[PDB]
């Protein structure tokens, strides 16, 4: 109890220190051999790379500065890198290097070979409740840590959770993570995971992360999210209604948890009440969960991804391998000065 | 079934941000 307060106070001191003086320019492009494209997005790519000196494998996120500026992502991009170099928690991906050149921004992260939770869930269909609870406990601890830093995460979904070689979760995306001691107003996220107050143009706070946790737990346990429809507007209408149905195989404890996380009235939502995160940690569905052992990663994971060594990429899709071009002309120098 | 409705929704793949 007093141990937790002391740990989080130490953690916030370390975070703010790195936040105020970020690291910059800790490698360069020709230190790395490119191996395979792991993901492609509207502003960049993620590639498996091999550090030439050590042979260590990494995931290198490459962002085209001109596309980032075109798509109005300057603040999110700078913010993500600033978050990543400053946070420190077992279920958060580690930033190893970052640098920029004339054309691109580069974030070099530890390579998580097991791929996205998303693929595993869609492959297997749904997770049993013990399996789902194992992942859920990690998100709960991660949110407790981030919320202690006044960070709202806002981007939870199986697409954004990787499974490491121990079977534990690594959170990767922090563009939308905002420092919010009070309230904030941006409509952002993924429709299936949006809390009703984000849809409803009201100010909102970190309670939206506990709603999204409810969506995630439901999806992991059911194989599909609680609110879906052909078009996002119809998902929004279902979300703001207080109506949700559960598969008949959901346990009683699970439904009671979900009714308290998927609580439209944010003054009755678990995580947002007087006892904060402890209402979740002490809920009956988590009765078997050893919170400290989860944090220390001493719990036997329910699923271990198949990894035929370092640099195996079988848990990622195949993409068209395009050149990495670096222009003769410096692009967007002033906008990315702090990166 | 609900799963059938999920499939019919077309939102079974990776979901982009808004
Ligand atoms: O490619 S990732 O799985 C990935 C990201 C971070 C660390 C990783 C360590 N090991 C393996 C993969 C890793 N990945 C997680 C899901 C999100 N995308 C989408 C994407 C693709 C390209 C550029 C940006 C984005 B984005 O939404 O901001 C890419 C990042
Ligand atoms: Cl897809």
């Amino acid at each position: 109890q007093e141990s937790v307060k002391e740990f989080l106070a130490k953690a916030k001191e370390e975070f703010l220190k790195k936040w105020e003086s970020p690291s910059q320019n800790t490698a360069q492009l020709d230190h790395f051999d490119r191996i395979k494209t792991l993901g492609t997005g509207s502003f960049g790519r993620v590639m498996l790379v091999k550090h030439k000196e050590t042979g260590n494998h990494y995931a290198m996120k490459i962002l085209d500065k001109q596309k980032v500026v075109k798509l109005k992502q300057i603040e999110h991009t700078l913010n993500e890198k600033r978050i990543l170099q400053a946070v420190n928690f077992p279920f958060l991906v580690k930033l190893e290097f970052s640098f920029k050149d004339n054309s691109n921004l580069y974030m070099v992260m530890e390579y998580v070979p097991g791929g996205e939770m998303f693929s595993h869930l869609r492959r297997i269909g749904r997770f049993s409740e013990p399996h789902a609870r194992f992942y859920a406990a990690q998100i709960v601890l991660t949110f407790e840590y981030l919320h202690s830093l006044d960070l709202i995460y806002r981007d939870l979904k199986p697409e954004n959770l990787l499974i490491d070689q121990q079977g534990y979760i690594q959170v990767t995306d922090f563009g939308f993570a905002k420092r919010v001691k009070g309230r904030t107003w941006t409509l952002c996220g993924t429709p299936e995971y949006l809390a009703p107050e984000i849809i409803l143009s009201k100010g909102y706070n970190k309670a939206v992360d506990w709603w999204a946790l409810g969506v995630l737990i439901y999806e992991m346990a059911a194989g599909y999210p609680p609110f879906f429809a052909d078009q996002p507007i119809q998902i929004y209408e279902k979300i703001v209604s207080g109506k949700v149905r559960f598969p008949s195989h959901f346990s009683s404890d699970l439904k009671d948890l979900l009714r308290n996380l998927l609580q439209v009235d944010l003054t009755k939502r678990f995580g947002n009440l007087k006892n904060g995160v402890n209402d979740i940690k002490n809920h009956k569905w988590f009765a078997t969960t050893d919170w400290i052992a989860i944090y220390q990663r001493k719990v036997e994971a329910p699923f271990i991804p198949k990894f035929k060594g370092p640099g195996d990429t079988s848990n990622f899709d195949d993409y068209e391998e395009e050149e990495i071009r670096v222009s003769i002309n410096e692009k967007c120098g002033k906008e990315f000065t702090e990166f | 079934t609900t799963y059938a409705d999920f499939i019919a929704s077309g939102r079974t793949g990776r979901r982009n941000s808004i």
